[PDB]
Formats: C-alpha cells, sequence, structure tokens
C-alpha cells in the first residue's frame, strides 16, 4: 500500500506484538509459543532487524518508568515470567521473577503506567491480583464471577485517578470498575454486551470505556446506557487506542479488529472506517507505536508498519450522488442532495430531489419567450394503427400496398387531428412513396433519393436518431417484410423495447393489442402459450384436453364449410366421464365463456354473480358453503 | 398461501396474465388495476386482481384486465387464438 | 412531484427505481435501506419500510423484474450480498415488512457492485468487488427464491491490487433482448466488455480505451432501433466518455469500439452516469453536486443541455 | 428542502423561436448553386424568356448577399 513503510517477515511463530514504551529507542517486541525477542526498526532503510532472541492467550506488554526494561510472557497457564531487556546478552538470565497464584490459566494482564512496581493479573479464577516488585500478591479480590477475558489499567499519559483504576470483563457481559486505593465489592457495576464480552479499552482523556463483544458490537460506555454503538458484525478481539491527546470525545480514532483486518475507525463517524489495513492474511494482533505509527502481525508471519498520515481514507472512494430516469421526457429525475461531511466536528439527512423536467422546462421557455409528453405518448400508443390487420403473389402485393396506403392515410389523419405537422408530413411522404411503388408495380449507379425504399429507411433512421419511439416502431411493424429496413435482431429488439416501455406505464391493453398482431413470432418469450390453463376433471381426475370433441368438430366444420360449429368446443365438459357442464357457484346455471375462480376453494362464477355476492351483498364468504374466508 | 399460490410438487407459479404477463393468483400487485363510499372502491380494486379464464379456449386473465380489455375489443388477447370470450 | 427528505443519517450511495416507476429504494452508509412508493393522491413520495441490512456502508442496489416479485439485492463492504423481498402481511414502516432470502457470503474482499440481468436470461445476479473476480449467480429454479448457485467466475484483473481502498468496481448489463449476453466490467481503470460464446463460458469481447483514472460508473444505452449501441462511462477525472459500439454477426460476433465523445464540463469527479429509456438523453452526476443533461446534436457528438445545480 | 437552479443551454425550441427562416441553409449545404443558376439563366436567355433569368439570378444573388458592375455607372 501507499502508507506501508515496514514489511519485514519473520519465519518464526508469532502470537502477539507490542512496543517498548520509551521515546529514545526504535525497538518492538514479538511473541510466540517458544520464541520471545525484541525487533528494532530503522526508519532510514525502512527495515526491521533483530536484537536478541531469548528462546494460551496473553499480552506481551512491557513495563513502564524504571521497569521499562521488563516484559511479561505467560509460559504455562498460571505462569508470570518477568523478563529483562538489559540482562539479555550477559551471563545473568533474562528472567527476573516467577509468580504463580491462579488456580486456572491467566487470560490478561497489564502494567501500571504510574506505579511501575504494581503488576495486575487475572484469569478464569475471578481473582484480580496486584503484584509488588519492590517488596505473593498485594490485594486479591475474588468477585466469584465468570472467567475474566481482559484486564487493563487506567492510562496515565503524559498529557488523582492516574494509575489507580482498572477494569475487567466477564463472560456474563458485565463491566466492573474498581479503585486500587479503596477496594470494595464493586465501585461501579455496569452492564455490557450479551454473552461473553471479549475486550475493552480506556479513553486516554475522558472517563469512557469502549467494550467489544462476541455479538459483533463495540459500544462506547460512559463511566463517569452507552454513548455510542458500532455494530461491527464480527466478534471483536483486539483494539488499540491511538496514543494522542483528545479534548473532544468524538475527535478520536478507534481501531477495530476481529479474518481480522486493522480497521482504524473514528469516534465522530462511527459508520465509516477512516483507515483500513487489511494486509493479505488475517491478523492476530496490532499495536500503536506512536500517534502516527501502527504495527501489527498477521497469519503471514510478517511484521508490518504503517503511517496513518500517508494511508488514504475510505470516505474518498464513497459515491456522493447518483442519477436515475423514470421515463423518456423526464417526469422523474432523482439526484441525491447531500453534504460531504468530515471526520471531525452529526450529519443532516439528505434531501432526495425529484423534478418534473418537462414542466419546469416549459415554464422556463414560456418565461423566456415572453420578453405533457406522457399523455401524448399514451394517446399515440392507443390510436395509431401499428398492426397491418405467380400472378396471385402480384395481386397480394398490390392489395398489401393498397391497405398500407390506407393505414398511412389513417396515421396521417390522427397526427393532423392532434395538430402535429412534423409527423403528419412523415406519413404523407410514406403514403406518396407507397403510391409510387404501387404505380410502378401496376405499370410492370445509385438509387434516387425519392425511391420508396430509401426514403422510408432514411425516415426511420432520422426517427431513431431523433428519439420518436412511436414512429420508429410503427415503421418497423408496417414495412419490415416487404422492405428490408434493418437487421431482424435490431427490429425485434426495438419491438421488445417498445413493449417494455408500454409496460412501464399503466397501458397494458395497448401492449396486448401491439403484441397480438406482431409479425415477429418470438418477441416476448419462447415457450409459446404462457396464459394457457389446463384442468383436471372434478369427477374422474383425468386431464381436460377434449381431443375427441375437437377432432369431431374439426371434421364437421371441414365438411360443412362454416367454422361456427367449432364454437361448440370448450373445456367446460369432460369427454371421458361424460360431464355435462360446469355450474356457477351462486346461480347454478351453465357456464361456458368467462369465469371468475375463487382461489382457496376452487369454485366458478359469472362476473356479475361473483361481483354481486362480493360487492353488493358485502359478504366475505364463498357462496358455495366454504369455511375459508376468501374475502373481498 | 393466502397471498401467493404455487404448485406444491415443484414450486412453479401459475400461468401468467394475457394482458400484463404477470403471474396469477398473487395479490399486492405493484400497480392498481382500475378496471371499468371509498370502501366499495377499495373492494372493487382488490377484487379486480383475481384469477379468471375462458372455458372455451383456456386463456387466463386478471378480472380487471378482462373488464378493461373486453370493453374495447371482442377477441381473446392471446396471439393466435380466435375465441370471442365476451359472448 | 416535489423533492423529499429521507431519514438516512449518512450518505446515500445508490438509488434505483423499480420497473413500473413508482417504487424507489435508497441504500445509505448508516446501514439502512428506505423504500418509498409514489402515492396516486397528491403525487408525493411516501415511506413503505426501513430496515437495517448490513454491518457496513451499502454501496449498490438493484431491483429485480416485477414478474419475479419485489426483490431487492444490496451489496456492502461486509463481503456479502443479501436479497430482500417485500411482505404485504406485515404493516408498512414496521420494519418486519422485508425478509432475507439468501446471503451471498462467497467473497474474500468487500463487494462493490450488484446488478440484475435482463429478464430473458432468467433471474441472474452479477457481483463484482475487491476480489478482482466477477461472480455470476443464477437461479436454476426461479420457483424458489432462496436458492442461488454461482455459475460463472471470470478473473477480470490480472492481479489483486495493493491499494485495495483506492478501488471501485462497477457493473452494467446490456438490455438487448436478441443479441448474445453482454456484460460491462469496470474493474480498476480498464473497462472490459464480456460476451457469451458457444462454449457457454464468458470471454473478453472488446476493451474500451482511454480511462486514465478510476471508472466510477458505467451505463449501457437501450438501443431502440439503432444499428449502434452506446456505453456511458464516468471516470475519476470528471470526464464523461460515450463509446459507440457496433455489433456484427470463441464468440459468434465481433465488437468494434469507437470513441464518440469526451466531455469535461464537470470540474470534479463524475460519480454516476445514467441513460434515459430512449438511449438519447444522458444524465451525469459529479463531485460539484451538479446534474448535467447531455443530448446528441445534429452531428455524431453530444452536447450539454442543462446544468441542474443544487443550492 | 433546498433551492434547485436549472439553466437551459442550446434548447431547440428556443432556437426555433429565435429565427424566421424555414431552413438554416449554408454554402456547404448547396455547394454549386451559383454555376447551375448562371448556366440555366444563359440557357433561358437563349430561349424567349428574359424575365425568368432575372428571377433566378435574383434568387441566387439574394442568397449570395445573405451569407456574405455593368448595371451601374
Ligand atoms: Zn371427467
Ligand atoms: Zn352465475
Ligand atoms: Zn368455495
Ligand atoms: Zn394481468
Ligand atoms: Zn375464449
Ligand atoms: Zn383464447
Amino acid at each position: 500500500s501507499s502508507g506501508l513503510i515496514y514489511t519485514t517477515k519473520v519465519d518464526k511463530e508469532l502470537s502477539s506484538i507490542d512496543k517498548v514504551n520509551d521515546p529514545n529507542i526504535n525497538g518492538l517486541v514479538c511473541a510466540g509459543k517458544t520464541h520471545l525477542g525484541l525487533y528494532k526498526f530503522s526508519p532510514s532503510d525502512r527495515s526491521i532487524k533483530c536484537v536478541h532472541d531469548f528462546i494460551t492467550i496473553a499480552d506481551v506488554k512491557t513495563g513502564f518508568n524504571n521497569y521499562k526494561n521488563c516484559i511479561a510472557v505467560c509460559n504455562n497457564s498460571t505462569a508470570i515470567s518477568i523478563y529483562d531487556l538489559n540482562k539479555s546478552s550477559s551471563i545473568d538470565n533474562p528472567l527476573i521473577t516467577s509468580l504463580c497464584e491462579h488456580t486456572r490459566s491467566i487470560n490478561s494482564f497489564d502494567f501500571n503506567m504510574v506505579e511501575s512496581n504494581l503488576i495486575i493479573s487475572g484469569g478464569q479464577d475471578s481473582c484480580v491480583k496486584i503484584w509488588d516488585l519492590r517488596s505473593r500478591s498485594d490485594i486479591s479480590i475474588n468477585t466469584a464471577s465468570d472467567s475474566i477475558r481482559d484486564v487493563k489499567w487506567m492510562p496515565g499519559y503524559n498529557f488523582l485517578k492516574s494509575g489507580y483504576k482498572f477494569a475487567s470483563i466477564h463472560d456474563s457481559g458485565y463491566l466492573l470498575k474498581f479503585d486500587l486505593r479503596q477496594p470494595a465489592q464493586y465501585e461501579k457495576k455496569l452492564n455490557a454486551h450479551t454473552g461473553p464480552g471479549l475486550c475493552l479499552n480506556w479513553h486516554p482523556n475522558q472517563e469512557y470505556i469502549a467494550t467489544g463483544g462476541r455479538d459483533g458490537k463495540c459500544c462506547l460506555w460512559f463511566v463517569g446506557f452507552p454513548k455510542l454503538t458500532i455494530n461491527t458484525g464480527y466478534p471483536v478481539t483486539k483494539l488499540k487506542f491511538k496514543p494522542a491527546y483528545s479534548s473532544n470525545i468524538y475527535n478520536s480514532l478507534l481501531g477495530i479488529s476481529s479474518e481480522a483486518e486493522v480497521r482504524i475507525y473514528s469516534l465522530a463517524r462511527k459508520y465509516i472506517p477512516k483507515h483500513v489495513l487489511l494486509s493479505e492474511t488475517p491478523s492476530l494482533g496490532l499495536v500503536w507505536w506512536d500517534e502516527n505509527l501502527i504495527f501489527n502481525i498477521d497469519k503471514g508471519t510478517r511484521i508490518n508498519g504503517w503511517d496513518i498520515n500517508k494511508e488514504p481514507t475510505v470516505l474518498e472512494n464513497l459515491s456522493k450522488n447518483t442519477t436515475t430516469w423514470r421515463d423518456l421526457d423526464g417526469n422523474g429525475l432523482l439526484s441525491v442532495d447531500q453534504e460531504i461531511g468530515s471526520y471531525e466536528v452529526a450529519i443532516e439527512p439528505p434531501c432526495i430531489i425529484t423534478l418534473d423536467i418537462p414542466q419546469i422546462f416549459n415554464n422556463i421557455r414560456l418565461t423566456k419567450i415572453a420578453h405533457s409528453p406522457v399523455e401524448k405518448f399514451k394517446y399515440l400508443a392507443r390510436q395509431l394503427k401499428f398492426s397491418y390487420i405467380v400472378e396471385a403473389e402480384l395481386q397480394e402485393k398490390i392489395q398489401t400496398l393498397v391497405d398500407l396506403i390506407s393505414i398511412a392515410t389513417h396515421n396521417a389523419s390522427v397526427y393532423l387531428s392532434i395538430d402535429d405537422l412534423t409527423n403528419f408530413k412523415i406519413w404523407i411522404l410514406i403514403r406518396d412513396s407507397l403510391l409510387w411503388d404501387l404505380k410502378w408495380m401496376t405499370s410492370s449507379i445509385a438509387d434516387p433519393p425519392w425511391d420508396t425504399k430509401k426514403l422510408i429507411k432514411q425516415l426511420y433512421n432520422q426517427a431513431t436518431e431523433t428519439g420518436n419511439v412511436v414512429l420508429t416502431v410503427n415503421i418497423l411493424f408496417l414495412f419490415q417484410t416487404i422492405y428490408q429496413i434493418t437487421e431482424i435482431d435490431i427490429a425485434k429488439d426495438a419491438i421488445a423495447h417498445f413493449l417494455l416501455l408500454l409496460h412501464r406505464y399503466e397501458l397494458f391493453g395497448i401492449a396486448a393489442d401491439v403484441l397480438k398482431y406482431c409479425p415477429f413470432e418470438d418477441i416476448m418469450g419462447s415457450e409459446g402459450d404462457q396464459s394457457s390453463i389446463r384442468l383436471f376433471c372434478e369427477r374422474c381426475g383425468e386431464l381436460i384436453t377434449n381431443e375427441s370433441s375437437k377432432e369431431k368438430l374439426r371434421a364437421e366444420a371441414q365438411q360443412t364449410g362454416n367454422k361456427k360449429i367449432m364454437d361448440k368446443f370448450g373445456y367446460w365438459y369432460c369427454d371421458s366421464c361424460k360431464k355435462k357442464n360446469t355450474s356457477c357457484v351462486l346461480c347454478e346455471r351453465p357456464l361456458k365463456k368467462l369465469t371468475m375462480v375463487i382461489l382457496p376453494c376452487g369454485h366458478e362464477g359469472h362476473f356479475q354473480c361473483i361481483q354481486e355476492w362480493f360487492l353488493d351483498e358485502n359478504e366475505q364468504e364463498c357462496p358455495g358453503g366454504c369455511p375459508g374466508v376468501a374475502f373481498i | 398461501p393466502r397471498h401467493k399460490y404455487c404448485c406444491p410438487h415443484c414450486g412453479s407459479s401459475f400461468p401468467r396474465c394475457a394482458i400484463c404477463l404477470m403471474p396469477l393468483g398473487t395479490s399486492n400487485l405493484p400497480f392498481v388495476i382500475n378496471g371499468t363510499n371509498r370502501e366499495l372502491v377499495s373492494r372493487k380494486l382488490k377484487l379486480n386482481e383475481w384469477f379468471s379464464f375462458c372455458l372455451s379456449c383456456n386463456h387466463g386473465m386478471h378480472a380487471g384486465h378482462a373488464e378493461e380489455w373486453f370493453d374495447r375489443h371482442n377477441v381473446c388477447p392471446t396471439p393466435g387464438c380466435t375465441c370471442q370470450c365476451n359472448k | 412531484m416535489q423533492p423529499f427528505d429521507s431519514g438516512h443519517d449518512d450518505l446515500v450511495h445508490d438509488v434505483v427505481y423499480d420497473f413500473y416507476g413508482r417504487h424507489v429504494a435508497t441504500c445509505s452508509s448508516d446501514q439502512h435501506i428506505k423504500v418509498f412508493k409514489l402515492d396516486k393522491d397528491t403525487s408525493n413520495w411516501e415511506l413503505s419500510d426501513s430496515w437495517r441490512a448490513h454491518d457496513s456502508s451499502i454501496v449498490a442496489i438493484d431491483w429485480a423484474s416485477p414478474e419475479y416479485g419485489r426483490i431487492i439485492a444490496s451489496a456492502s463492504y461486509d463481503k456479502t450480498v443479501k436479497l430482500w423481498e417485500e411482505d404485504p402481511d406485515q404493516e408498512e414502516c414496521s420494519g418486519r415488512r422485508w425478509n432475507k432470502l439468501c446471503t451471498l457470503n462467497d467473497s474474500k474482499g468487500s463487494l462493490y457492485s450488484v446488478k440484475f440481468a435482463p429478464a430473458h436470461l432468467g433471474l441472474k445476479l452479477a457481483c463484482l468487488g475487491n476480489d478482482g473476480i466477477l461472480r455470476l449467480y443464477d437461479a436454476l429454479e426461479p420457483s424458489d427464491l432462496r436458492s442461488w448457485t454461482l455459475t460463472s467466475e471470470m478473473k477480470v484483473l490480472s492481479i489483486p491490487p495493493a491499494n485495495h481502498l483506492q478501488s471501485d468496481f462497477c457493473l452494467s448489463w446490456c438490455p438487448s433482448r436478441f443479441s448474445p449476453e453482454k456484460l460491462a466490467v469496470s474493474a480498476l481503470e480498464q473497462a472490459i466488455i464480456y460476451q457469451r460464446g458457444k462454449d457457454g463460458k464468458l470471454h473478453v469481447a472488446a476493451k474500451l480505451p482511454g480511462h486514465k483514472s478510476l471508472i466510477r460508473s458505467i451505463s449501457w444505452a437501450p438501443s431502440i432501433g439503432r444499428w449502434y449501441q452506446l456505453i456511458a462511462t464516468g471516470c475519476k477525472d470528471g470526464r464523461i466518455r460515450i463509446f459507440k459500439i457496433t455489433e456484427k454477426l470463441e464468440l459468434q460476433s465481433n465488437l468494434q469500439v469507437e470513441l464518440l465523445s469526451e466531455h469535461d464540463d464537470h470540474n470534479g469527479e463524475v460519480w454516476s452516469v445514467s441513460w434515459n429509456l430512449t438511449g438519447t438523453i444522458l444524465s451525469s452526476a459529479g463531485d460539484d453536486g451538479k446534474v448535467r443533461l447531455w443530448k446528441a446534436t445534429y452531428s455524431n457528438e453530444f452536447k450539454c443541455m442543462s446544468v441542474i445545480t443544487a443550492q | 428542502m433546498p433551492d434547485i437552479k436549472v439553466e437551459l443551454l442550446h434548447d431547440d425550441i428556443i432556437e426555433a423561436y429565435e429565427q424566421e427562416d424555414l431552413l438554416h441553409l449554408e454554402v456547404s449545404d448547396i455547394p454549386k448553386f451559383q454555376t447551375y443558376i448562371y448556366q440555366y439563366s444563359k440557357l433561358l436567355f437563349r430561349w424567349g424568356l428574359p424575365l425568368e433569368r432575372v428571377k433566378i439570378l435574383k434568387v441566387s444573388t439574394d442568397f449570395r448577399s445573405s451569407y456574405s458592375s455593368p448595371y451601374n455607372g
């Protein structure tokens, strides 16, 4: 990344990483099962070296003040191994002292920032022990609670309660704060996240404790009802504060990690992470060396160091506006009106702006020259006639030209009726070109411009460049088979897009009229019949296909000539069980042409009968003795 | 299944309407079928979205779709069908 | 119609209409999706429901076809895509009115773009994020909406990037019903057109040149009868590029990409571009809060028609 | 609710309101009107129609003076 400075990889096993709390040094410590050592980073070559190698979840936190040359590593469960930094390359052992009091394993510990001799401890025994260096623990408070997950001291930074306070979290989701000067049962018992609370941390300036949890939440609690809540969604395990002054509570940075990534959030914008350091492998721990340096380890066993002032932010790559269209002319046009806020200091809710673009444009035009396209689209959809409906082929072509001339005359008449001359002239040109082709067929290098094919193709191209959808789809219906205008794919795509545009408005009957007489047979779907309904009989259970009746009526209509005999065919009778008719549920009359089926019980009905029973009588039950209330 | 009816054997929905190509038997349609005392009007609007099919050609429609479509035409709306479903 | 204020507490990232132009859904950074319906009376927007969806900022949204139900797919930074379906049973604005169907937790990095395919491909979902691979999810049975299977996984990038935060991945489908399936990918700075071949696997069809910065948006143009198709792309520099695509019938058709325009009237960064349904009037967003409308002139180039600014 | 400012640029309706000519013809639109009109005027003077050549030359010179002597003295 851009903010990456140090990327040194150590092939040994790593479990935790911390730093030496000393300004005049550039060393950082590491951990592991059987590997403890201190690593020195050099900002000149941007590399990390090794200093001295000495050789269950715990810290690798170092000491403070005169005990800054000491580290604590849990060796075996209830083992407190205090090592040394000065006594590394010498005859004397790095180990200083060993402490063991806990019955169970030790989970977390912290060195005090003010009284360097006092070392805290805590594990699954629900005991908080203070160990005195310059002197068995000092004070052991057995709260008899669940297993303690994390113990941290009060940060006595160099910016009375400086190093005499500490907090712990249990598996019962309870936050306990105690005072070292006056221990008691509980100084402040506060609730926490439900289930096992995993981690907590202290604000360096104000009395605020942010607690993580396995539920995926990191709530900021006032310890002077959380003041803040970040639903991270993943079990928070590690968090490290930025060691800087913060007068305002919102003017702070919080690093949240669990697949674990270093996500440096902010306390004024809890919904957007400020800096993300995801590396390439899931992380095991992270640490802040200074206000601008952050160090971490990951599953790739690489010690990595970043500078937060060279790393970019998420906020940047966050879209600030979007635009959508509702229809052709611009009746609906949205654009998000929001103000780009900062990481410092809430956010005013954005106003989503819709505009009637044709209405405002017409108002602007009428104001300037003083010194409804949707209704027109509906009208021209409904009233224009999109549909069309060796000597014999010539006669058929002659009749096709004649009634296409009539259709063009009708389309010009409706355009002249709505007083639109610019499209009236188009259909007059089309009619005159068809008259030219008709007289050329009757009387029987580059083409002239007034030819009946070139003029129609040029008018279609001008229409599809202008955007007049109605005319450019009408020409594609009426003049496709006889005159090859364009590719079949483009024509079918244009028919389909006009149908979808018609469906976008509430004009479905016009879409049905367009689709019924379309010469292209595969516009919407390829399965054939998708409104076809097949029924089984109510008395025998066989499928009502009625092949025998259809065959007999087809033969009879073929013999007698007239096709009205085929109107006797229907699916209201069964030819296998000899069912006579299907009856209405209300009036018990024969039912042949149109039904209204009540859904949950499956009963028939005339339109008038069912509408009478369900609207005029205001009855909510089926009119056939059905307990299922098929109301309205 | 008071608002969405499906086949129990495989889950596939009902045959679509012949006017809007939307599945049949489901309420809360994203549009209002205003087919040809506001409580009565609401009951008519919620009744117009029911299952309805001709018994001579077996082609299904919404009730409001059929009411609005047969007031101007006299042929079944499915392409390739010659059946005057009105009378 | 008059502008209205949403209840979102943070930045709105993607607003997408339904098919019928009466339902609008906004996904925001404060972990909320608010869906509004256009009332017939007084022509004002009214709230339907508001439910939290993900644990991060939601940056993409796309409705499905109304024939498959009221399905909303949202993509956020939590490496997951969740599908949501409206329920008329629950009361409006209660929060239980929407229900999950399937969580697409098949990603290692944060996903950026989710887009729904044209309806003649069935219910197909396109996903693209920080992993550098385009994920296509199909509903092999559209009868059940909780079943989703990954079918196509094409590596649109040669390598994963280093600055993963400085990335934006955008998707746009091709509304041509009878052409072969075309999908637009803007991965980091390169725009790739993907066509489906005879082998059933996706292939690189054509590459859009230029694009000296990050492509922040992409939108294909509905070609109503035109012999050529148009792609609108939006870059980080503020340049709006309209590409002319000509298709002539291993893929069964070759694509010739010819740049038709390049406009820099937005003194900022074009976050979003859009087309109207005719494929003529183009609208673009920007970093200045201004909305510019672009229409084709008498020539083959495009020109600005209005600059809608917000005060 | 903030204020929204919209400024129309190059509106075709406004430009159609801002001219009186039926067409906006130019020199490149009709490339060789001058020679054709001149030669047909000469052929008209070959015939017994001297008024029509004056009419057609007047149309030619009206357009020529629009986009930009033996009869004097
Ligand atoms: Zn039977
Ligand atoms: Zn009856
Ligand atoms: Zn019944
Ligand atoms: Zn219907
Ligand atoms: Zn019928
Ligand atoms: Zn029928």
